[PDB]
């Protein structure tokens, strides 16, 4: 964990900001494959902690548009586990308790 | 002692060792002498005959 | 900072959060967030204001969860 | 050898 | 000397 | 109806000896009193191995391969244990007290430092049948005049420096043959030569002292001679040397002080690479991982241990355990917490799956008596002699309101509400119960009618009704809630010690002085059920005894009992060497557990007091998962679990139900006849085989067939595997589809399905909905990043 | 040594080197040193006012004090007869448990006396106020059958 | 069917790719990676 | 009349067994007292230590009386003759010294 | 306030040049006062104790017990009513 995170940090913020659009392209690659789901969701969340001022001053920029696009579409998909999670503590509050 | 294995002794002097999941015989010995007891210990480790 | 303040307070009643939230949202729709961090004062405001809609966003989802007897209801129903 | 054995120069002046 | 030779059931097998 | 067996030790991670790393370095080996307790760094678990020691360990050891670990107590009496299987394999006894015990890093041999001879004996295969005497010595040395503080081995296993308080360090060759090689002491230290190390070359040797000296060791010309080429010295003020370590391929030298503060140094220049501090007491073991990035430090006073990583200088481990014997423990209501308390006065919080100690409270200056959750669980209220009742929330780790009463009454138990609104107290001294009110923190009034001191408390979790007992001889049943307040008092043979509530709320079981436990049903006031305990408890003669053990009458009652959270058994426990399990319907004894086999404990075999340590259990619970009960007792939190279940117990068995069978019916695609016969055979492997073999299509047809009798152990099943397992969505599926199918009927059986829905709602809450948490916010946070205007 | 006579009494003295109260004695000084030093602190300190308050409670707890009392009592209150008085011998002796001191000793030792529920076979054990109503025999001791049979009043359904 | 015949099983590192997996490792890591800054200090 | 100690802390201490009361107690300053033996016609104790050296002490005096250097290790052993004139040290470094002293 | 009628052993720069650069003496006697405290409540606890009752007990201090969770925030611990 420290290794991650000094990593994540110390990625190059400069322009054309290839280091950050390439790594949204790896993470957009990990939530393809349904494995390891949540440290990839974990990384993009120490992605904007440590790097979400350069993403929001530059969102215009394409190349950062369009690799946080298709990470949406990936990640879009993968709602369906609130759907479960959701029911499951509706109806087994419910069944448990009246 | 787990209840997973039968060890049975015969006048044909063999003993064998039955998996009762499987219902089939997984060990078998012959012994020169016939054995008339067999008892586990009840940790399992030993083998009493 | 006199429209904040306003936010501010109304946040901290659930019967009027809504309002409040809409109000917020629409100032960072609609405004530089950059400029917003430097007006004196509105980085206080803002610290007030978070931890309530934390409160309101606990509940709401738990609401979210509660509406799934219906589901449970209808399941039950199509047997 | 003990008896328990096993079996450029950078220069630091710097223009300013 | 510096070296106790002690014959056990253990060892000074040699 | 099944097997417990004891699984990890809580509230102690170290009390004496040396703490060793793993070969591979991701493992931590702490002796813990009479018993080796092993932490998994990585996976953040640990366990405490089952075998025992007549006494406290004194030294232990594991060899590089991982195979074998050799433990030794106080008297020299060693066990050898397979360290993969965690299975005893000999016991010897060199019948001498061994300060050291060290593998050479080939493994072959180890040596033992024993008074002031180092003997080396050979290492017994493992791999072989068990031999009957496989212990066989190797050569003994004896140079040294005084006993040996150290020993280190050399990196091809040819060499040993021994360390003493003769002021010496002395060299010795493993082979015969090389004897003129190193046959020499090393003499210039003042003080006790606390230890000698080789370099990674083995051309150097430095030895260090405790007066704080170090010294550089080379073989030089004046014809060629070991020498003192440099001597470097720790100027602590007053501290210490007491432990030292080294690792020759990194250079680093750490040393823990008897102030307690420990420094890491470079070798052969010294330069001091940081400096810490773990507190007054002094730092007793020392130890570094393989790679030489982590250093575990111990203390032994208060039993402290702590695993720096020097390199990012962040902490790997770092616990301290109770300074005292823990009085009370209570688990969480999903069993993933429990919370412990001490004589000394301080709480502490433990998370069952790591093992580890998330935080501790110093608000009660006297010994905490009870310690008690409510229902919601979020919060926890605990009892102390200072004579405050105290509420902790434990989702923000703050003590939110404290409760007294009017004249500092020293409370002994604790009740709290099922609402969580009231709280009540018992005192051994005031014969009444004190009530107060959650939310306003005032005395709502007090309940009088007990005669003598309030031993017990407890609220039904369903009924709501308070049952007290007291040394009265007598039960009182008081209905508090209502308009109006009824008593109920029931007589009892004698003075009522324990008491529990079944989680029906329909009886309430007591234990007494004459070693009875009493079952009532509590609507109609009447017993239903008696147990008789006095033969089953065992009790050790004391030494200062002059009466003998059988007509002792010391302790033949059980001072704690605990219903299991099905209703059917009993745990108890007391002053005394038993853990005594019980069957209430039967009133049979199911299983009698030994809580230590510890010589030094009293139990287990004119100014001034003649005390010294005794075994008890002051605390037992049954985990609310079904499969664990904990006990707290002098050593501390004993956990025995069911988790290994290596019986075959099949259920509804026939001849034609066979893991083969139920393999062929996997391949015939019959899942539901596949998921009964291996539920009927009762096998995990088979039922984990089959249960991931069922396609998502198929589940909602499996789900709605499964026989009624089999839905209480299935539930159960995906309860515990879910919780570990990583397939988050193939289990929440599974679950959607048993609730959709037989909601109706969980409903109509809440009781039977009582620990099955806990452990699902586990699942769901402390890994189901963090997994959601970290995406939705990622979700809102990309929403916020691209719908804004960036900066200018 | 032998008897000094006159002369050698006179040419040397204090040479005679080479049931005990000392520890009584230094918790009765421990307690006076420990109210001593509360003095010399500010009398408004609410920090001061506070431990005399746990003091007296705690000796009142203890029974060494029979009725509550001011830190100043405690100069010359606290005695070592007063810690001796808890002794549970001597407790025993003033219940008439036991006709003589040495009884009772002889009583604890073979196990006899429980202090509540717990069995007590030290001498040395100190009786707190409380714990003082709860000392009694223990249930199946020979000798509470004794008291028992000399009432004719041993009921044997208690086993005793 | 070597793993039938010595009564053990290994869970699959994913059953299905169309479900979602978590890691083979500790459930603590998500929550010490997103705290790391709160742990440090 | 006087009991002497020494030890490990580097204490030579005297005790007056008539009196009962410490008549002197000196820093040796030299580590670990190794050896000790008293010289019967002056008194005067003989301590070794691991600097090789032996040193000669008085209980009113604060600082040796005399320092003999006997070995090139640490003195193991001292004897001392009943006339008091010689001495015999045995030092770990296989050295035996006989001094007139 | 207590005056000093005898004369001052720091110098007249001295009483200035402390002035450059509730009270340690004062909790120099609290330290204290719960030292013998603390001795004394052990000494009484073993005399009326059924069972063992165990003794009582620059550099960077490492803290080895800690209130709350490490990963858990100070500002986290407060409501939003506090805040």
């Amino acid at each position: 964990p420290a290794a991650v995170d000094l990593e994540i940090r110390s990625l190059n913020s400069f322009e054309p900001f290839d280091e950050i659009v390439w790594f949204i392209d790896a993470l957009t690659q990990g939530l393809k494959s349904n494995k390891n789901f949540e440290l990839y969701e974990t990384f993009m969340s120490l992605l904007f902690k440590a790097h979400g001022d350069v993403i929001h001053a530059n969102n215009k920029n394409q190349d950062i548009a369009s690799a946080l696009q298709n990470w949406e579409d990936v990640h879009k998909k993968e709602d369906r586990l609130d759907d479960l999670v959701k029911f499951c503590m509706g109806v087994a509050a419910f069944v448990t308790t009246a | 002692p787990e209840g997973r294995w039968i060890v049975s002794a015969s006048l044909d002097s063999t003993i064998r060792t039955w998996d009762l999941p499987t219902g089939g015989c997984i060990d078998g010995i012959i012994v020169d002498n016939v054995a008339t007891n067999v008892k586990f210990s009840p940790n399992g480790d030993l083998l009493a005959t | 900072i006199l429209l904040m303040k306003r936010c501010r307070d109304w946040n901290t009643n659930a019967k009027t959060h809504t309002i409040a939230q809409r109000t917020i949202r629409c100032i960072l729709m609609h405004h530089n967030i950059a400029k917003l961090s430097e007006i004196p004062g509105m980085v206080k405001i803002v610290d007030a204001i978070i931890p309530y809609t934390q409160r309101h966003f606990t509940r709401v989802d738990n609401l979210v969860e509660q509406s799934y007897i219906l589901d449970y209801a209808l399941v039950e129903m199509d047997k | 050898v003990a008896p328990t054995a096993l079996k450029d120069d950078d220069d630091d002046v710097l223009l300013d | 000397s510096t070296r106790l030779k002690i014959v056990d059931p253990y060892g000074g097998s040699d | 109806k099944s097997d417990f067996k004891f699984s990890n030790l809580l509230g102690t991670v170290y009390r004496q000896g040396n703490i060793t790393f793993s070969d591979d370095g991701k493992q931590l080996l702490s002796p813990v009193g009479n018993r080796v307790s092993v932490f998994d760094l990585i996976n953040n678990k640990s366990f405490t191995f089952e075998y025992e020691h007549r006494k406290n360990i004194a030294a232990i050891d594991l060899n590089k391969q991982g195979t074998l670990l050799i433990s030794i107590d106080e008297d020299g009496r060693a066990i050898l244990v397979n360290f993969k299987a965690r299975n005893v394999l000999h016991h010897f006894n060199f019948k001498e007290k061994c300060s050291a015990v060290k593998f050479s890093p080939d493994g072959r041999l180890f040596a033992l430092a024993s008074g002031r001879f180092l003997q080396i004996w050979k290492t017994p295969d493992v791999n072989k049948d068990r031999q009957f005497a496989p212990f066989v010595r190797h050569r003994v040395h004896a140079g040294h005049f005084q006993d040996i503080t150290s020993l280190t081995w050399s990196q091809d296993s040819r060499f040993i420096l021994t360390t003493s308080k003769d002021l010496s360090a002395k060299i010795w060759s493993v082979d015969s043959e090389e004897k003129n090689l190193a046959a020499t002491t090393f003499n210039g230290h003042r003080d006790y030569v606390m230890g000698a190390f080789f370099s990674h070359d083995q051309e150097k040797i430095y030895t260090v002292s405790k007066d704080g000296a170090v010294f550089v060791w080379e073989f030089t010309k004046r014809k060629y001679s070991w020498r003192i080429t440099k001597k470097h010295f720790f100027y602590a003020n007053q501290a210490k040397v007491k432990c030292v370590t080294f690792h020759p391929a990194t250079r680093l030298l750490a040393v823990g002080f008897t102030s307690g503060e420990f420094r890491l140094y470079d070798l052969p220049d010294f330069t001091l690479i940081q400096q810490l501090s773990m507190g007054q007491n002094p730092v007793n073991t020392v130890s570094v991982n393989q790679t030489g990035e982590w250093l575990a430090f111990g203390s032994s006073k208060l039993g402290q241990l702590l695993v720096y990583e020097w390199q990012s200088e962040s902490y790997i481990l770092k616990q301290q355990g109770h300074f005292d014997s823990t009085n009370s423990l209570a688990y969480s209501p999903d069993g993933s917490r429990v919370v412990t308390a001490s004589e000394d006065g301080k709480i502490k919080v433990w998370d069952i799956t790591s093992g580890f100690c998330l935080a501790t409270f110093e608000e009660h200056t006297s010994s905490v008596t009870a310690v008690q959750f409510a229902k919601r669980g979020q919060v926890m209220f605990s009892s102390s002699l200072d004579g405050t009742v105290r509420a902790w929330d434990l989702i923000r780790y703050r003590n939110f309101r404290t409760f007294t009463g009017t004249e500092r009454i020293q409370f002994n138990c604790l009740a709290v509400d099922p609402s969580g609104e009231v709280v009540c107290a018992g005192s051994l001294d005031n014969f009444d119960i004190h009530v107060w009110s959650v939310q306003t923190g005032q005395l709502l009034d007090a309940l009088s009618g007990h005669e003598g001191p309030v031993s017990c408390l407890s609220f039904s979790q369903e009924n709501s009704v308070l049952a007290s007992a007291s040394w009265d001889k007598t039960i009182r049943i008081w209905s508090i809630f209502g308009r109006s307040q009824q008593v109920e008092p029931i007589e009892v043979y004698s003075d009522v010690l324990a008491l529990s509530m079944r989680p029906d709320g329909k009886e309430v079981a007591v234990s007494t002085l004459k070693g009875q436990i009493s079952i009532f049903n509590i609507e109609d006031a009447k017993q239903v059920g008696n147990i008789d305990c006095r033969k089953d408890i065992i009790s050790g003669r004391f030494n200062q005894d002059r009466f003998t053990a059988k007509n002792s009458e010391r302790s033949k009652f059980f001072t704690t009992i605990h219903y299991s959270f099905d209703g059917m058994a009993i745990v108890a426990g007391g002053n005394n060497n038993s853990i005594c399990l019980y069957d209430v319907p039967n009133e049979v004894l199911l299983k009698r557990f030994i809580v230590s086999r510890n010589m030094a404990l009293n139990g287990t075999l004119l100014s001034t007091r003649k005390m010294r340590p005794e075994v008890r259990v002051t605390s037992v619970q049954f985990s609310p998962t079904a499969n664990a009960f904990a006990a707290a007792s002098t050593e501390g939190l004993l956990i025995y679990s069911t988790n290994d279940t290596i019986l075959f117990d099949p259920f509804d068995l026939d001849v034609d139900v066979t893991p083969h069978s139920t393999v062929e019916a996997l391949r015939e695609k019959q899942f539901l006849n596949a998921l009964v016969m291996a539920f009927r055979l009762n096998e995990e492997y088979l039922i984990n085989k089959v249960y991931e073999a069922i396609p998502i299509k198929e589940i909602p047809l499996v789900a709605s067939n499964i026989p009624a009798i089999y839905l209480p152990r299935i539930l159960k099943f995906i309860g515990d595997f879910a919780i570990e397992s990583q397939h988050i969505e193939f289990n929440l599926i599974w679950i959607k589809a048993l609730l959709s199918a037989s909601g109706g009927y969980i409903n109509e059986h809440k009781y039977l399905f009582s620990t099955a829905m806990r452990s699902i709602q586990r699942f769901i809450v402390r890994v189901a909905k963090e997994v959601v948490n970290t995406t939705t916010d990622n979700k809102y946070t990309y929403r916020f990043l691209v719908s804004t205007d960036g900066s200018m | 040594v032998r008897k000094l006579k006159h002369h050698e009494q006179k040419l040397l003295k204090k040479v005679d080197f080479l049931e005990d109260y000392h520890k009584y004695n230094r918790i009765c000084g421990d307690i006076r040193r420990l109210a001593n030093k509360l003095s010399l602190l500010p009398p408004t300190d609410p920090f001061r006012r506070k431990h005399e308050q746990l003091l007296l409670d705690k000796l009142y707890a203890m029974g060494v004090l029979t009725t509550k009392s001011k830190i100043s009592d405690l100069e010359n209150k606290v005695t070592v007869s007063a810690i001796c008085r808890r002794r549970l011998p001597v407790i025993m002796h003033r219940l008439k448990m036991a006709e003589t001191i040495q009884d009772a000793v002889k009583f604890i030792e073979q196990g006899h006396v429980r202090v509540g529920p717990n069995l007590i076979n030290d001498p040395a054990y100190l009786v707190t106020r409380n714990m003082e109503d709860y000392v009694t025999w223990v249930d199946n001791s020979k000798i509470k059958k004794t008291l028992l049979r000399y009432r004719n009043q041993i009921d044997d359904f208690d086993f005793s | 069917l070597n793993d039938i015949d010595f009564n053990t099983y290994t869970s699959l590192e994913q059953i299905d790719k169309e479900l979602l997996t978590l890691s083979i490792g500790p459930r603590s890591k998500m929550n010490t990676l997103l705290h790391l800054d709160v742990i440090r200090k | 009349y006087l009991l002497v100690t020494a030890g490990e802390t580097g204490w030579l201490k005297y005790h007056d067994v008539s009196t009962g009361q410490l008549v002197s107690e000196l820093r040796t300053k030299a580590g670990p007292t190794m050896a000790m033996a008293q010289n019967p016609w002056n008194a005067v104790m003989h301590l070794g230590h691991s600097n090789g050296t032996v040193s000669l002490w008085s209980p009113s005096m604060p600082e040796p009386l005399v320092k003999l250097l006997s070995a090139r290790g640490p003195v193991n052993s001292i004897a001392i003759d009943r006339s008091g004139y010689y001495m015999a040290t045995t030092g770990a470094d296989r050295s035996m010294k006989i001094w007139d002293i | 306030f207590e005056l000093s009628d005898v004369k001052s052993s720091k110098s007249l720069a001295e009483i200035y040049e402390d002035d450059y650069t509730l009270s340690e003496e004062l909790q120099k006697a609290h330290s204290e006062i719960s030292e013998l405290y603390a001795n004394l409540v052990y000494k009484l606890d073993v005399l009326s104790s059924v069972h063992f009752v165990p003794k009582p007990a620059e550099t960077p201090t490492i803290s080895m017990e800690d209130a709350q969770p490490l990963y858990m925030s100070n500002a986290s611990s407060l409501a939003p009513q506090e805040i």
